[PDB]
RNA sequence: CACAUUCCAACCACACCUGGCGUGUGGC
DNA sequence: TATCCGCTCACAATGCCACACGCGCTGCTCGGCCG
């Protein structure tokens, strides 16, 4: 029998994702499930196949508690006199041996646990190797699109997920194109979707800058705050530690080229880049650009900013859905 | 409307063009599908079409016109031709065909080439009269392909030392024995820029197989030449297909008396793909590599030759060694004694921040006297005599210092006196 | 210029196995 | 050449099912030969 388990442990194709130790512990869990299915009772046990010495064996777990239900896993907190427990809780025994691990039900449950854990192991390895990319822009091809979630192939058995809020209300994709995005959420213990990648943010735009601007990356133009209505607007107020570097002159570029390049990379999104000030009044004056206001009432007790606009600039100070305000309000 | 002048346009330009043509939101379909729909509508407005593409004959006998940007893949933007045209104009694999094309019909899924106006940049009448590539008589390289740029920058040295290590000519067979972490991509970029500046007459062909996509997008818009690559996101089928078809294109170009040069990276991964695509031969040697699995790569490597009648096919293939792979070990063992031009790169110098990490004594070129006059012959002989007793890293750094001390190889030869 | 085979969203097509001949046995 | 007769060779003597079983001029020499 040990020859069969040695053959199945050596015949693993992805020995990296599942080395001998975790493969043997998977087989241990499978044999424990098989033993559970053997007896009508529900007793959890361990195997300890003895990877390199010889064949396998089985133990019996107690999980010492004051309960009595399923006495196969019931031992009182003081039953440590004879049989050499000596501890309060956690004392287990090797009582049960002679576990059949080759019949039809055993083989079926073994294959089930093996496939479940190879899925778990590939998930764990891909998340551990591509999680540090959280905050960077990575490309990838989509392979399935649905009304609630879409999948992405990154390569080397790497699967990324994009939800509905992860996509723009009007952006579009289909299996075959190479889309880029930043990974924002990570769940190395998730059962399904693992690599929550999207853009859906202005900080993603910041990363875009870090990729497209050689100056950005050494903190030459500090980005203070930014808000984005997806596919609609991108308000952003940045500062500059230097006095000769103009943010609306450098970050915007020449005759509106860098901002227009980012807009056409996002699919025509109006981006308002403005200079940050050390006062909330002038900050919100400049944030509603393009506009012209001469009313500032800031209240830190009520967190209120009364910024009245001149009659005529209303449609320019509010915009569609209150954009120039709703972004500035956030 | 030509296919190239429409496809090399940016994706956003295609989206705006389709939206101006009165279509659904084009952000859903892929680039090939966008091109297909755009051509469908542009033909629905009349507009007799003019297309082009590289020919591929399938097992049935018909032909498909693949495009260069899609790395010669199958898509709705493909042009179908019946075997009747192939029998009439005497076409073959690798022949780029350009001419008039029409809209498709119901039940048809591809366009039809009506009449060809260009075959491999030639008259369609002379397309049937061309000597086969196999019937040609190979020879040694005679015309020297100088790689010296002449500006003496921090990158030109990369080619200068090259010309100081192993001369290269038209139709030469080249191997690059370099371990990883060495900068083979930098060497390829330098040699591509050198061949684009010095010899713009000969067509440059650069191929990247089983490569990461970043290098693909870098090479596709950095060098002056038609860049076709194939990333690892596809099975070995596409790899071997693009290899066969690019070598067929090169053979057709040489048959049309054109000097072609193929930069390949890497021959090891291509041999890996050729091994995993071919069925088993019955037995197995060390490394899991089949016996006949290397027949196709070896052929690919032997296709390079200097034609006596006209044209040439130079190849420079990079090999992966020192990777701890049994498969790569046996592949390099097989490919070692195969070519006449080899360049060995030292990993110890590579990851010692001494670029370009070259190995002088290990590298060389057979029949190098046919690619250089007596002057550079004696100069290189003196250089080899003075560098042989020296070590590896010290000699490399001394040579690169004496090279950077000047602009070109002539000034170095003069200062060596 | 012309006939023109147009290659692998649910799913339709990808479905199955012995008296050839003799002999023997039994019932109507 | 009749004509009955004999020889002998070619053509017959229900018709349904159920089950079982099976391989008796091919092994050793001479003549062939287009993917």
């Amino acid at each position: 029998m040990n020859k069969e388990i040695l053959a199945v442990v050596e015949a693993v194709s992805n020995e990296k994702a599942l080395p001998r130790e975790k493969i043997f512990e998977a087989l241990e869990s499978a044999l424990a499930t098989a033993t559970k299915k053997k007896y009508e009772q529900e007793i959890d046990v361990r195997v300890q196949i003895d990877r390199k010495s010889g064949d396998f064996d089985t133990f019996r777990r107690w999980l010492v508690v004051d309960e009595v239900t399923q006495p196969t896993k019931e031992i009182t907190l003081e039953a440590a006199r004879y049989e050499d427990e000596s501890l309060n809780l956690g004392d287990y025994v090797e009582d049960q041996i002679e576990s059949v691990t080759f019949d039809r039900i055993t083989t079926q449950t073994a294959k089930q646990v093996i496939v479940q854990k190879v899925r778990e192991a590939e998930r764990a390895m891909v998340v551990d190797q591509f999680r540090e990319h959280e905050g960077e822009i990575i490309t990838g091809v989509v392979k399935k699109v649905n009304r609630d979630n879409i999948s992405l192939d990154l390569g080397n058995n790497a699967e990324a997920v994009i939800l509905r809020e992860d996509m723009l209300p009007r952006e579009n994709f289909r299996p075959g194109d190479r889309v880029r995005g930043v990974l924002y959420s990570v769940r190395p213990e998730a059962r399904g979707a693992q690599l929550f990648v999207t853009r859906s943010k202005p900080e993603m735009l910041i990363e875009l800058f870090r990729i497209e601007v050689p100056e950005i990356g050494e903190e030459v133009i500090e980005i203070k705050a930014a808000a984005r209505d997806p596919g609609s607007r991108a308000k952003i107020a940045v500062k500059t530690n230097d006095k000769r570097i103009d943010p609306v002159g450098a970050c915007v570029g020449m005759r509106g080229a860098r901002v227009q390049a980012v807009s056409t990379e996002l699919g025509g999104e109006r981006i308002d880049i403005v200079l940050w000030d050390d006062n909330p009044a002038q900050f919100v004056i400049n944030a509603m650009a393009p506009a012209d206001v001469a009313s500032i009432v800031v209240d830190e007790d009520k967190h209120t900013m009364d910024i009245a606009v001149e009659a005529g600039n209303l449609a320019q100070a509010i915009g569609r859905n209150g954009q120039n305000v709703r972004l500035a309000s956030q | 409307m030509n296919l190239t002048e429409l496809k090399n346009t940016p994706v956003s330009e295609l989206i705006t063009l389709g939206e101006n043509m009165g279509l659904e939101n084009l952000a859903r379909m892929r680039k090939q599908d966008i091109i297909f729909a755009i051509l469908k509508q542009h033909a629905k407005s009349g507009e007799d079409i003019f297309g082009d593409g590289v020919l591929e004959i399938l097992q049935d006998g018909f032909g498909f016109l693949r495009s260069a940007d899609s790395s010669y893949l199958a898509g709705p933007d493909d042009i179908y031709v019946s075997p009747s045209q192939i029998r009439r104009f005497n076409l073959r694999t690798g022949d780029t065909i350009s001419g008039k094309i029409r809209p498709p019909k119901e039940g048809e899924r591809y366009f039809a080439l009506l009449k060809v106006n260009e075959v491999n940049f030639d008259k369609p009448e002379n397309a049937r009269n061309k000597i086969l590539f196999e019937n040609l008589t190979p020879l040694h390289a005679n015309s020297r392909l100088r790689m010296e740029r002449g500006n003496g920058s921090t990158e030109d040295l990369t080619a200068r030392v090259l010309d100081l290590a192993s001369p290269i000519g038209r139709g030469q067979r080249g191997l690059i024995v370099a371990p990883p972490k060495a900068g083979k991509t930098m060497l390829l970029q330098n040699i591509a820029q050198s061949i684009a500046y010095n010899h713009p007459d000969c067509v440059l062909m650069v191929l990247l197989i089983d490569e990461r996509p970043e290098e693909v997008t870098e090479m596709q818009r950095l060098v002056k030449g038609e860049v076709v690559a194939s990333t690892f996101d596809e099975p070995a089928s596409r790899h071997v297909q693009v290899a066969e078809m690019v070598i067929e294109k090169a053979k057709r170009l040489v048959e049309h008396k054109k000097d072609v040069i193929i930069l390949l990276d890497s021959i090891t991964r291509l041999a890996r793909a050729y091994n995993t695509v071919v069925p088993a031969s019955g037995k197995v040697l060390t490394g899991g590599v089949d016996a006949n699995a290397l027949h196709r790569p070896k052929r690919f490597f032997g296709a390079a030759r200097n034609v006596e009648e006209g044209g040439s096919l130079t190849i420079i293939a990079t090999a992966l060694i020192d990777t701890g792979s049994k498969m790569d070990e046996v592949i390099y063992e097989e490919f070692k004694g195969t070519g006449n031009m080899e360049l060995h790169l030292s990993r110890k110098i590579a990851e010692k921040r001494v670029f370009p990490a070259i190995d002088y004594n290990r590298s060389g070129t057979r029949k190098e006297e046919l690619l250089t006059t007596q002057e550079e012959l004696q100069k290189m002989w003196i250089l080899r005599k003075i560098i042989h007793p020296m070590g590896e890293i010290d000699a490399m750094e001394f040579l690169i210092n004496k090279l950077a001390m000047t602009k070109t190889n002539d000034d170095f030869f003069e200062m060596m006196k």
